[PDB]
């Protein structure tokens, strides 16, 4: 990410579903019961009073009046208080939680298959005379031919260019890139795929063609892997510095659009009422 | 068309009934047979064990049991299955380049999420609910103590703490008004503290303490709370016996292993066992498909899979080269996509445990009105 | 009566002016001298260093320096001072049973301020407040336009959104009432979001985490932003150089090593440094008296102090026996209580920061009232 | 010590030591300023309105008159709401702390130093034939 | 390594008289110097820390609506009510 990415998730609330209809019909039934009890013009005032009691007690309405009316008003106020406390706690818990999404999460993406006619052209970070570039050339030619334009000298220079924003995307070995991301400066750079690899093939110790060491070396390496020394060695040599350790203006855009839509609906309803 | 025994129980009329088999390994085998040139006669194993060293009963020697014994016999050929690479296995037979990578991935049944504000008194102290029920009345009595409309004043006092704002209760005494304001401020402070406590309980709502890894002291220390399962004592027992420090923690799993791969899973989902140690792929796919259990832990003993061979057969080099070509061609990732990459996968109790109270109050309002009317008519 | 120098700054005219010295170690020395019937002529060290060995100029032959060198070169006879036991030292100097138990520990300045309490709605966005106010004004204007008492309705809406409860709003259409209910719900949601942001900032109190020991990778990996070093001549350098796992930190600290504890502490005072590794007792006392810094982190390389002397000396067994006897019968605990461990050490900014602003209203409204006085005269 | 947890709470911590006095005095100062502003049962009405705005809007009265008085009341209500939100946040953050009591250190206590008397029969369990 | 981490040592390790463990030996045996040097070297080279973390590391060692507030607020309410009653009595008397 260029900068800090956070998802407000305004539309991810459990509302706008069967639960919202459930609470709406429950409130309507409660309002009907209140009107019937008070009657034992006032319907609209009582509806406004209950809407305020759900939202804020700053809406004075005198539709209900009675001992049973007082009891039900107290019950409604307690229910609203519990609901708002629960909603505040849930929003705080969500704020504690995080929701980070991937950028592309795929090598053969739409972007990295024909990037000429899609936005400003992207970047294919790599270095020639390697092993990943050969695979890119062998699989599909057009992406390699476009990648021939962007090419640094090594790896550290490419990372510096990426941090400075000179280039856009980097493609290289998985283990080296993972090590670089784990021990980066400020943990500001993270791979697009969260533990995603495309052409998994391990490293190796290239012997000679038919050398009388292959059996012993293979057996010793398998024994080393089994006995557990590899775990401690990887912990010592390959471990990130942070790696594992881990009223907004933009957040109110969706709710403001919803408020504008409700405003348009209210204006249409008022016009229709004036017509009749 | 598989040709394998159907009587899975040990000791039965072993029937060579033909069966139907397919999947990842079968697709890989078909691809290999198209790339190379041969024909296959796939037949299922007789016993079911993966294969491990064991001493021959009523003797002192040792022999290869399970599926590996067939490889060390006439059948042999081109064993393809979710095999794993190990020193003992590689000493006798020779493997190929791995066609997958997997770990161990401790599996535990997911805890039931019940913290959804179903009960208001669950986070805080239930007795506190009563400890404020009557005290308010006493405060109202204190206001009446300044008197020297009773029902209206009582209802007003009961509603003020709930922001009713009736305004129908106003004793003439100024000290009574001061006491009422003090009580209102106290109630505001109390409700603020209660909301803060509820928010803190919601934030710190993490009762789960699932053991992570094999070096966790809770998992390291043996006990009788739950029971482990090493699954059939094959390809994992070798690892546990190899590690002597783990061999100290071997006995508990040693005397409690199962004899298959899915029966122990059924027992785990039947609330009989809560533990598992198997290959990463199997457990991860099972957790993804059955949206009931999840895998918690870090991968360890990362040894890849691999197709099997015998001694030194001429098929080794070409098969390994074909597997590497398939890896570099994108074929393997595409095949994994179509076979194992997708299988299915305001609190509800907060709005459920309080709407019932509202409905009950609405129902009882008519009864209370009738009772009040009858009481008025009596006098 | 100590007999040390006062030319610690190089090039000064050393004269060995007699001075004074009255420490806890001096009390232990007095007790030891009284018990054993001898006499002492204590004098300070010439250079000042705990005796970390080094090589002579352009010659591969090791030689000592500081206190250890002075003792070994037939100059002194006893080294009663903090002389933490090591392995390179103990090869040829016969130490005694320890009279203290301490280990290395970090030292870092403690962040005195953690909150302001006078911040407006800046942490979320001031532009968010601006757009919220604009939206409130727009919805109010549309509500008063669709009425076909605009000032009274505006005052009522302002009171409702600020929870004043003016109650002066009299909508003429039910559509306006529904819009007002929706706006009240939106205001409640906005208040909930603001409180959620406040709680998120509050729970995140002290974002600056504390470095724990030396195992933390955030300190093991060097950077030009962080600077720390212990002293150019002590047992900490001997401990680090001996074991080879973090030679990068070795070079980083060698580029900036200091000379004495007092200079390093003074440098920490003006934030020239950021961390300090040193003995537990000294840092604990320094935190106890001037509690502006902190003693975070764990402790490593546990090895107590001791009293050193040559390999062949007729005082060895007796000195060790006396130290152990005093330690057991509790004379040392009294000294510890007396000398080393003896001392111990929402606000108005949330109100005044707005209270004076309230005074501004008292300096702004009245004149406007005069304008209102003109407004009646104008019309 | 598992018999009694005795978990510390906010009540054990000092409350209304000196900050509450400052809060009360500036509240009184602001109330007097508002009364003077409204001047050019009214005093009681203003006091009730200020106390309600501080605590909760369930205490309405016709104390403020004019646009300036309404603006001052709204500003005071907003300040009180912000203060309440800050107090709720502080109370929520307080719950992540739970201290412990040590008190007696070593054998320097009358429970250990005085063998007999006291009131409850204590014990000094120590296995024999050792260093202790 | 207690069961449920119930019992606790009083204070933060307020050791009365720290002495320390140690291997024994015969009077003036020739093994003293080598044993002492080896033990010091082992202590220095971070091995004893691994042994301590492996052998005698426990579980609770890592680990570490109030009624008191209700009692306090009840006391405050009672005091306020008493003050109100006293003010009413004084008003009646005068």
């Amino acid at each position: 990410r260029s900068n800090g990415t956070v998802s407000p998730s305004a539309f991810l609330e459990p509302f706008s579903a069967s639960v919202w209809v459930m609470m709406f019909v429950m409130l309507l039934i409660v309002s009907a019961i209140a009107v019937f009890v008070f009657e034992y013009f006032t319907i609209g005032k009582a509806i406004w009073l209950l809407w305020g009691l759900v939202f804020n007690n700053s809406v004075p309405v005198q539709n209900p009046k009675g001992t049973t009316s007082k009891i039900m008003v107290s019950v409604w106020a307690f229910f609203a208080v519990i609901f708002l406390a629960s909603y505040t706690a849930n929003l705080a818990a969500f704020m504690i939680q995080e929701e980070f999404v991937d950028q592309v999460t795929g090598l053969s993406d739409k972007k990295f298959q024909r990037p000429h006619d899609y936005s400003p052209p992207f970047r294919f970070g790599t270095v020639p005379n390697g092993s990943t570039e050969r695979n890119i050339r062998n699989n599909y030619p057009y992406m390699h031919q476009y990648m021939t334009k962007f090419n640094q000298k090594g790896v550290e220079d490419a990372l510096v260019s990426l941090k400075t924003g000179k280039l856009d995307a980097f493609i290289y070995d998985a283990a080296v890139l993972n090590y670089k991301a784990g021990r980066d400066e400020g943990c500001k750079l993270v791979t697009i795929g969260s533990g995603y690899i495309f052409a998994t093939t391990g490293y190796g110790i290239a012997l000679q063609k038919g050398s009388p060491w292959k059996r012993q070396i293979d057996l010793a390496l398998l024994q080393f892997v089994g006995d557990g020394e590899m775990e401690e060695l990887e912990t010592l040599w390959l471990t990130g510095i942070c790696h594992n350790e881990k009223l907004d203006i933009d957040n109110m855009a969706g709710v403001f659009y919803m408020l504008a839509a409700a405003m348009a609906l209210s204006l249409i309803t008022f016009i229709w009422e004036h017509l009749f | 068309i598989c040709t394998g025994p159907n009587d899975t129980s040990p000791g039965s009329p072993r029937h060579t009934v033909p069966q139907c088999c397919y999947g990842f390994c079968i697709d890989l085998l078909i691809k290999l047979a198209r790339t190379m040139n041969f024909t296959y006669e796939v037949h299922l194993v007789a016993d079911g064990k993966f294969g491990t060293q064991e001493r021959v009963n009523n003797s002192n020697k040792k022999e290869w049991n399970g599926m590996m014994g067939e490889l060390l016999s006439g059948q042999a050929d081109m064993i393809v299955a979710p095999l794993t690479i190990n020193n003992e296995r590689a000493q006798y037979i020779e493997f190929s380049k791995p066609f997958k990578y997997q770990g161990l991935t401790i599996l535990v049944k997911k805890e039931i999420p019940r913290s959804t504000l179903d009960s208001f008194m669950q986070p805080f102290q239930s007795t506190l609910w009563l400890l404020v029920g009557l005290s308010v009345h006493v405060v109202a009595v204190m206001l009446y103590l300044l008197d020297r409309t009773l029902s209206s004043a009582m209802w007003f006092s009961w509603g003020v703490l709930l922001n009713s704002g009736i305004g129908e209760g106003a004793p003439r005494s100024f000290s009574a008004r001061i006491l009422g304001m003090v009580w209102a401020g106290f109630a505001m402070i109390i409700v603020a503290s209660y909301t803060a406590n509820l928010a803190a309980f919601l934030v710190l709502d993490r009762p789960e303490e699932r053991i992570t890894g094999i070096n966790d002291p809770r998992l390291r220390n043996p006990s009788d709370k739950f029971i482990y399962a090493t699954v059939k004592q094959s390809s994992v027992d070798i690892y546990f016996r190899r590690q002597v420090e783990l061999s100290t923690m071997y006995r508990h799993m040693e005397k409690h292993n199962y004899e298959s791969a899915a029966e122990a899973i059924q027992a785990v989902r039947d609330n009989k066992l809560h533990a598992f140690i198997w290959d990463s792929a199997v457990l991860e796919f099972e957790a993804s498909q059955k949206c009931d259990l999840v895998t918690t832990g870090e991968l360890f003993f990362r040894s890849g899979f691999g197709i099997g061979m015998r001694k030194d057969s001429p098929w080794k080099q070409n098969v390994s080269l074909s597997i590497l070509k398939s890896h570099e061609n994108g074929f393997m990732e595409d095949l994994d996509k179509t076979w194992v990459r997708y299988q299915e996968c305001l609190t509800f109790e907060n709005m459920a445990g309080v709407f019932m109270l509202v409905a009950g109050g609405i129902v009882a309002g008519i009864f209370l009105i009738f009772i009040e009317i009858a009481y008025k008519r009596h006098k």
